[PDB]
């Protein structure tokens, strides 16, 4: 029904209180550097020592930031996402971690029979696919554009283009146009609602360039987004190992999703 | 006849140790004490694992 | 006088000791894979 | 409010008491390429309005053929109805694809090049979708040997399935397995069927019904959200399940993943 | 102990074996190995069963697992291959394996016969048994055929390996059978047997275990899977085999407290 | 359920239709030369009171034939066995298997070994041809006077036979080289008396039995026995005293599937 | 092995009468151990 919602919990403070799945993701530079054919099946048996048992450990492989970027997938109790740190590759590097580690309930989109519009401030839009060039306008009251002349769009207002996945934000109380390349990539209207314990992210080299909201006022650096410098992979990955306990202390279970889509759909 | 695949590493002395002392919240004490009355045995030691 | 019992449940650990010295005592062979199933025919291409 | 600690909840037998759902309905071909038209959803449409559903709030999204429709079924709408055409020679596909979109599973992706696997329980099995799929399974008994195959190759192994888009393998509870596929063609998951699902109603036109949702031997239930009518003219079909919508609506309920309350239980 | 009584039992409200395995040959032959057997008791073993005591038998045909039919062991699954060719013999096959027939013989050249309660039938068995009847008057006369006659009867089933005969009762009928090629059984069912279990493999689970038109009752035995391969349905009948051995019990008439009452 | 067998029963002092069918051998209808005996039979006992259509008849063509898997089908039996001065040891045999029942296994003889636990065990063999070889072995695991490698050695019991009850002491086990697609063994227990079947034995005097034992060899109630040089006088007398036939069986014992023990794998 | 057995069973059934009760407590007072169990066979 609704598990209780409508009726609070009661606690005390005086009473003494004194199998699971983990994945893991990598970029194919590692798949490159390592240089084995039997190398996850040690991973395996080291995953026994930390604490878990055959059988419950599974790797992915993804080739570019760029190609990751497209559909996310999650598939385990808790999902690591190692990420390459590069400098001209940053707000794909920031799209993927708030769009991993961020919630998002949307609703389809189209450019056919309607404008669109947010109700408010946190609500974004979202686009993803082979090829993703994205023009927008507003209007006035008069359903005219200021900027950009309703009619023709090649002096459209351009915020996307050359790329995968992009998260827009555009501004409340007006109706908006948009040339989306309908075809050739997908576009949905998403509220973003809260924060997720079913991700994690461990940055290898680079300097925390990272932004979860858009928000120039608040950059919140969470627990969960972890740094650390890298030139060999191998330590990368021991290191990772080593610490198992706490990244499994740092995050939690009870929100896993039933989809692998990492944000739910409802038309 | 195959080529052998390799061990499993037993698991390290301290997670153990953490988790040993996490078990300590669902003890029971009445039965604990009764249990503690009774002797066990060599036998009785392992014959029940 | 009931010691009989009690020392006949508790000494029970040298007796796995003993199962191997009968081991050791023990022949052993191995046998190799066999293949199932049945076998498909050939008879003989027309001989002239 | 407060949310993911279930606390008990309290009713009462005292007081009696005195839109926004969205169908979601798909169809198949041949049905469409008998129609001969290009504005029965207009009129559908229409219709729909008359019965007081708004117009726009209702899509029609076209699967070919069943082994095709079989792969990837997100179906995500507030509420679904899926019409399939019956075939009394492809009968265990329609079965399974039954089972998957009724119930929920949870599941968790496998390496099979790598690591062995056992099944756990009675409501624990593996599902597996794509292009063409052909499972290599091999038991082994406590150490690791082989038993009716040889792990020293590949292709001595049982097959279970040759030829299928999306099969679900159950498997005996507690033993180690060796397995192989083609991992370009088609994926294999390992889910735990959580809970039943109720978004969707699936009606069949065509032959008898042979539908069961439990790979129990024992129990082959008839749940209600599985509904059988016959046909001659896929018209009647349509304007039936129209004429009544209002009781298959009022049979099926909210998806009880996405209402907001359903939050840090499994999507939400 | 105290058998041959019929002694009310009270009570209150405060207080090896065998697994037995029938298949048809097509299965093993799609199968092409030879150890299987030994496979599937391995796995048997594994779900708690004794090591060599399990026993698997080969029947080519159902109409030659129709003839000379006998289950003796503790637990029996049988599967069958359906068609839509034999929904009759399936159904009285299913039918002869499900209850438990109180049968005497039958000579046809010397006497008239009858059925006489609702739980009355007369079962055929053999190589080629083709019947024929023709009910007889009060008095002992033929209608649209002759007890001289042997051709104006009236045929009920054509050569079918087995048959399960029933007519309108308090009336006599004279027949015609082939005595040296089939034998025919007056007899009366009196329960349902817990050793067997049937699991049909492809159709719709339509059995019918009486000549009663009126219902068509379906029970906990008769169960129904569907197939694509076959150690598919091993697999099904090996993992699932607990709560089938929930559903049939021991046999009620073996153990040693039904003698001298009808006990088999 | 269980029908109470737990709870017993108290009795006082104050208070003061089935079948019958009979078996015969050929030779009998031979020296009859008629096909109209049958129908004689069956009115006769609808006169001294059955209706009629309740009496059956079997024939069967020769103790050895009839010695292979016997189906005492009637609610009552009443076999008329011919004696011969041969053929003893097989009636003898066939007598035993018929009025006491039997709780039967199938036995797995190039695989295993066999041994026989109470006093009461037997085993049975029938086959249209039937050779028993066995050779006991000791704890150690060897033949004796048997050289388990070979058979020709080992100690041949029966030969050809169409019916066989072996013997072998309780408890040592022994390698069984049997004729295995000629004859089947079945390793039994004798549970107890059936009350459905009598024999009649026409001939000599009585070797009938019901045992093996040596110092028990009664003159069972049952077992009944007439002199004969006509079979119509046989036939007659049965059906003259035939109430009493009735009067000692009792038709409380009827088996569930006709077969002269109860198949257990 | 178990015809041993059972000719035990029947030596045993018929020593039960023919031992004494006396000694029989004043034995049960010391402890045996596997050096007087079998050791004095």
């Amino acid at each position: 029904q609704n598990y209780g919602i409508n009726l609070p919990i009661t606690g005390s403070m005086d009473i003494a209180y004194a199998t699971s799945t983990l994945c893991l993701y990598y970029p194919t530079e590692a798949a490159t550097e390592i240089n084995d054919n039997s190398w996850k099946d040690t991973l395996s048996q080291l995953f026994l020592t930390k604490g878990w048992p055959t059988g419950s450990v599974y790797f992915k492989e993804y080739t570019n930031i760029a190609s990751f970027s497209v559909d996310p997938q999650l598939y385990c109790d808790y999902n690591v996402v190692l990420m390459k740190y590069d400098a001209t590759l940053q707000l794909d590097m920031s799209e993927l971690a708030d769009l991993i580690l961020n919630e998002w309930l949307c609703n389809p989109m189209d450019i056919t029979l309607y404008y669109y519009q947010q109700t408010d401030e946190a609500n974004k839009w979202i686009s993803m696919g082979s090829s993703c060039t994205i023009k927008v306008c507003p209007l006035n009251t008069q359903t005219l554009g200021i900027g950009c002349l309703t009619t023709d769009a090649t002096t459209f207002e351009e915020v996307a283009t050359a790329e995968k996945l992009v998260i827009t934000d555009v501004v409340d109380g007006v109706n908006h146009k948009l040339d989306v390349t309908t075809a050739t990539c997908t576009i949905r209207n998403c509220k973003k609602l809260g924060p997720r314990e079913n991700v994690a992210v461990i940055q290898v080299g680079g300097s925390d360039i990272l932004d979860i909201t858009a928000d120039p006022t608040t950059a919140p650096q969470t627990e969960r987004m972890m740094r650390i410098n890298w030139k060999k992979w191998w330590q990368v990955f021991y290191t990772v190992v080593d610490y198992v306990d706490q990244i499994i202390q740092v995050m939690s279970k009870r929100s896993r999703s039933l989809n692998s889509a990492a944000f739910y759909y409802r038309v | 006849n195959s080529v052998t695949v390799r061990q499993d590493l037993e698991r390290q002395l301290g997670e153990l140790r953490e988790e040993f002392n996490a078990l300590s919240q669902e003890i029971a004490m009445s039965q604990l004490i009764d249990l503690a009355l009774l002797p066990l045995d060599m036998f009785s030691m392992f014959s029940g694992i | 006088a009931s010691l009989i019992y009690r020392q006949l449940l508790t000494n029970s650990y040298t007796v796995d000791l003993s199962d191997e010295i009968q081991e050791i005592g023990s022949t052993k062979s191995q046998n190799v894979t066999i293949n199932p199933g049945p076998f498909a025919q050939t008879g003989y291409a027309p001989v002239n």
